[PDB]
RNA sequence: UGAUUCAUGAUAACUCGACGGAUCGCACGGCCGCCGGCGACGCAUCAUUCAAAUUUCUGCCCUAUCAACUUUCGAUGGUAGGAUAGUGGCCUACCAUGGUGGUGACGGGUGACGGAGAAUUAGGGUUCGAUUCCGGAGAGGGAGCCUGAGAAACGGCUACCACAUCCAAGGAAGGCAGCAGGCGCGCAAAUUACCCAAUCCUGACACGGGGAGGUAGUGACAAUAAAUAACAAUACCGGGAGUCUGGUAAUUGGAAUGAGUACAAUCUAAAUCCCUUAACGAGGAUCCAUUGGAGGGCAAGUCUGGUGCCAGCAGC
RNA sequence: UACCUGGUUGAUCCUGCCAGUAGUCAUAUGCUUGUCUCAAAGAUUAAGCCAUGCAUGUGUAAGUAUGAACAAAUAGACUGUGAAACUGCGAAUGGCUCAUUAAAUCAGUUAUAGUUUGUUUGAUGGUUACUCGGAUAACCGUAGUAAUUCUAGAGCU
């Protein structure tokens, strides 16, 4: 156990999808790496955010020889304005929207089974 | 098409036109045993880079010394030179390169300044210690042997803070020993 | 092939561009537009790779599909609409203004202006001639139509055009003294007094241009642009000011900084 | 304009002219029924852009045991037409007798797509170039064609020929040189996987789709870095009586550590690997390095047993 | 690295080749194989033949809804969402392969005053009408055929 200073660099407001775009750099030594769950919990209070669900974390890389992670940050002013510009893997992982399950193999063989048949009955060929 | 065919890579080391000359093979087993290599392998590499720099300084010096590019690539390549401590700021001149050999750059190795530096009982020593995770050069831990040194450089060359010859805590054998004399 | 190709290999993109080659098989193909497709830069290259706005080839078509960017004071929603040489970009939101000029290395670099230098631009006229009913207009090197020009005004002419009046304000005479740019090939970006042209009939006509340095370099006229009236420019440049440093000098300021920085 | 009876104007007529908006969203206002905003889609013309078609000059391997070739049925050129998006023997009528050739025509060969390039290279050079970029060409072999801005299209149609599927035998449906997979051929080449997250393309479309493309699996084609031990004390053996230094041992000691294994986190579209890391993980550290050699060329034994011009070795 | 060595004679100096030496983003094969990064891969012979699955579809506030569709409401043409279907566009790009092809393709360099070009972008289109007509899909219901996005007739809009 120690401390964990988190710097960030190259960082910009993005007025054009209402956002703080930034790369995190974290330090941690005696530590195997820092959940990005943990981190969202100190970025929230390094920037001051109401909803720490607007924070999004991805892309952490830690440096060979360890004590040292880099990462790519972002911060939305709101949580509906998360869900309007974020890639939807990335809701996903923040708890924000749920997986549908689906096979695209399985789909495709629907399509072309559905387009043997006219009108209505497209849809209800098995 | 693939992206990935458009990586580049190429080769690092020619084997011997002669393979059982015993002159060479007296002196290059002479370099190995020095310097703790692997195989001729390791030194082939080096007479590779060795010989590439040396093209190119007698290209440089074949041109006409007002000429830009003799200029401009032969100031890049003495401070390329002097970066990695094989030149000396009086040996500022393109024929100096021409003279360098395979021990100026073996003594630039890792591996040699781990043990010049007296961090090292032996050249095989360091060798192992590098392998090994407990060397670092500045902050960054190296575990290469044929990390070439730069000038710069050399004086951050120390043991890594996670090493138990750096601070860190002490290995498995030993806290397995003193795990067992406890339990006596 | 039977027909337009529509895909751009990411290797056989404008080197200008400055894509990686490792980054993918493809590269922005630019729609058609006012500008060439090797002498423009795509809005998609604007918004990523320059400003760093957009992450992701999506991020971009949110960003254009907001109406959010102008080019030449129209909203565009093409991601590859093809920007090109004295284009002005327009972002309300971050209150930018931009204007596509030529580093002197050859590459479009987004020289940021100030409020009222945006709301005009210079064109290079491509000819003058009657059209229906014996009406004369001219067209420009980035595809604009204007009925009823200055008699005065005459092929490779420069106009600065209001993009609000949509109307010639002023125009520069093509002339030995003037200050111009170069738009195309190897001495692409750089600014010099035009000081000869050599006409051959019936071949190019080469045009011999002096740095303010007294560097002289020639080069076709179709890649000639003129800035300005005399040896001022009527549009405001980069720090470089159309000024090629040789590799040597180049490295010299290099040095220098890190000794300073 | 280097250069056009060119751009463009006027006039006389002509055509049985898919032209000149019977379309849609949002917002409601201003005048006393009238007027009016910002958009969408569509028609026509010119310019522009995206391109094509044709086209100028120069440049290609071997072969003369290929020296003449072309021209009735177009060969070369002329005139007038036809056709074409348009130039042109592109085609027709008529006329002329030309056109190419040891500076290699014509013909033949190629296990010949061309180029960017690749290998090796003191220099010059030799060889290669099916394959991811560019250009061309093809979709079992030919031919023909519709639709369309664009195709002589083949994951479009029509016919013939060659193969071949289903059939209740009356018919019907066929094109992997796309991805994967199978057979065959061979010295010779991987999964009938996941995904549109990246790159970009496309549609009415911010949203759908994409075997393009990416991800993983197989993968000693090729390329990069880099373990299989380090140190000390004894015994033994050297070098600079003596004592400092160096070398050996399945001796004796404590130290080091990743291969492996695994909480975890991270990685990813989701997984996986890597990187990081708790615990665990080395003594004959069996956590056992191999492939070729030891007369010469050519680094290394005139060792021991067997064989006896046999068996075999041996590029020479 | 601008390099050579063995072999013709009793011996010598040559010519001269054979053999050796090194490489190949060069293929195959043999034996061997712990770790990291990177990465080609049914071209060569058969442009030979192919079972099966998939590789091209497409919806905006803005062409056409009366699903006997869903949701939420409660004398109105419609005006929440919307399957299906008509209409529009795309499928001429991409991918694959190298069979034919030797001034041909192709390369650099030209020309179009010798043409076409959806789209983009810019400009430009004169001094019953308070809005016409007849059809058809989906739907509906009589079907045929061993059979196919094989097909006929009827009623709507
Ligand atoms: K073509
Ligand atoms: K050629
Ligand atoms: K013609
Ligand atoms: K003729
Ligand atoms: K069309
Ligand atoms: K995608
Ligand atoms: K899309
Ligand atoms: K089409
Ligand atoms: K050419
Ligand atoms: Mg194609
Ligand atoms: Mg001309
Ligand atoms: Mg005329
Ligand atoms: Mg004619
Ligand atoms: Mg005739
Ligand atoms: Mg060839
Ligand atoms: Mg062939
Ligand atoms: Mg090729
Ligand atoms: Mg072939
Ligand atoms: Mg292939
Ligand atoms: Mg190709
Ligand atoms: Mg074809
Ligand atoms: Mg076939
Ligand atoms: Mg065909
Ligand atoms: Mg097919
Ligand atoms: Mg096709
Ligand atoms: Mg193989
Ligand atoms: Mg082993
Ligand atoms: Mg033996
Ligand atoms: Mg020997
Ligand atoms: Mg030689
Ligand atoms: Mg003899
Ligand atoms: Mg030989
Ligand atoms: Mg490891
Ligand atoms: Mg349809
Ligand atoms: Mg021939
Ligand atoms: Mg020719």
């Amino acid at each position: 156990d120690k401390a964990v200073t988190i710097r960030t660099r190259k960082f910009m407001t993005n007025r054009l999808l209402a956002r703080k775009q930034f790369i995190i750099d974290v330090l941690h030594p005696g530590r195997a790496n820092v959940s990005k769950a943990e981190l969202k919990e100190k970025l929230s209070r390094m920037y001051e955010v109401k909803d720490p669900n607007a924070i999004f974390v991805f892309k952490f890389r830690t440096h060979f020889g360890g004590g040292k992670s880099t990462g790519f940050g972002l911060i939305y002013d709101s949580v509906e304005n998360a869900k309007k510009y974020e890639p939807k893997y990335r809701l996903i992982r923040n708890g924000l929207d749920t997986k549908v399950e689906k096979s695209r193999k399985q789909m495709k063989e629907r399509k072309n089974r559905a387009k043997k048949v006219r009108g209505v009955k497209k849809t209800k060929a098995g | 098409v693939h992206v990935s065919f458009y990586r580049n890579y190429g080769k690092t080391f020619k084997k011997p036109r002669r393979p059982y000359e015993k002159e060479r093979l007296d002196a290059e087993l002479k370099l190995v045993g020095e310097y703790g290599l692997r195989c001729k392998r390791e030194l082939w590499r080096v007479q590779y880079a060795l010989s590439r720099i040396r093209n190119a300084a007698r290209m440089l010096l074949t041109l006409d010394e007002k000429d830009p590019r003799r200029i401009f690539e032969g100031e890049a390549l003495l401070r390329r030179m002097n970066r990695y401590g094989l030149l000396d700021e009086s040996q500022n001149k393109l024929d100096y390169v021409l003279a360098l050999t395979v021990e100026n750059f073996l003594e630039r190795r890792l591996q040699t300044l781990v043990f010049k530096t007296g961090m090292a009982k032996s050249i095989h020593h360091a060798r192992v210690l590098i392998r090994q995770r407990h060397i670092r050069v500045g902050r960054q831990v190296v575990n290469v042997a044929s990390f070439m040194v730069r000038v710069d450089s050399q004086k951050h060359i120390d043991f890594s803070l996670t090493s138990p010859f750096g601070g860190g805590r002490p290995g498995r054998v030993k806290r397995k020993n003193q795990k067992s004399a406890a339990k006596k | 092939a039977r027909g337009l190709k529509k895909h751009l290999k990411r290797l056989n993109a404008p080197k200008h561009w400055m894509l990686d080659k490792l980054g993918g098989a493809f590269a922005p193909k630019p729609s058609s537009g006012p500008h060439k497709s090797r002498e423009c830069l795509p809005l998609v290259i604007i918004l990523r790779n320059r400003l760093k706005y957009a992450l992701t080839y999506r991020e971009v078509i949110s960003i254009l599909m907001q109406r959010q960017v102008m080019v030449d004071g129209k909203v565009r929603t093409d991601k590859t609409y093809p920007a090109g040489f004295m284009d002005v970009v327009t972002i309300p939101k971050t209150n930018e203004s931009f204007r596509l000029l030529y580093d002197t290395k050859g590459r479009f670099r987004l020289h940021s202006l100030r409020d009222e230098e945006a709301k005009f631009k210079l064109c290079k006229v491509r000819s003058v001639q009657f059209g229906q009913k014996g009406i004369p207009y001219l067209n420009t090197y980035d595809g604009r139509t204007i009925r009823y020009p200055d008699p005065l005004i005459k092929a490779n002419d420069t106009i600065k055009l209001d993009l609000d009046s949509n109307k010639i304000v002023d125009f520069i005479k093509f002339d030995v003294g003037n200050v111009v740019m170069v738009t195309g090939g190897r001495n692409r970006g750089r600014v010099g007094i035009l000081k000869n042209r050599e006409k051959h009939k019936g071949s190019f006509e080469t045009v011999h241009i002096q740095d303010s340095q007294g560097h002289e370099f020639a080069t076709r006229l179709g890649n000639v642009f003129t800035l300005g009236k005399g040896s001022k420019p009527w549009v405001s440049l980069p720090k470089g000011k159309g000024i090629k440093l040789s590799i040597i000098e180049e490295a010299r300021k290099r040095m220098a900084a890190q000794s300073a920085t």
